[PDB]
């Protein structure tokens, strides 16, 4: 058994999208979007204050 | 995610690597912004 869900992979699809800096805007609203996403994220992201 | 550790969590868990190549203080708008300090203390949706 080893298969990610398909909703999850749409949040964080958003941020992983090569887009310019300013897209990035979305990302930050997205991040909350996504659960699991927030968790594993907060590890690069919230190490902005680590 | 339970018995996983190759969930949607882990698959961006890698490229999120590049998210080490950006501003600290930018970061930080966008946290404090929605405040993932609170939204790390629950989560189930």
């Amino acid at each position: 058994g080893s298969i990610p869900p398909n909703a999850l992979q749409d949040l964080l699809r958003t941020l992983r999208s090569p887009s310019s800096p300013q897209q990035q805007q979305q990302v930050l609203n997205i991040l909350k979007s996504n659960p699991q996403l927030m968790a594993a994220f907060i590890k690069q992201r919230a190490a902005k204050y680590q | 995610g339970s018995e996983s550790q190759n969930d949607e969590k882990a698959l961006l868990d890698q490229l999120d690597s590049l998210l080490s190549s950006t501003d600290e203080m930018e970061l930080a708008e966008i946290d404090r912004a929605l405040g993932i300090d609170k939204l790390v203390s629950q989560q189930g949706g």
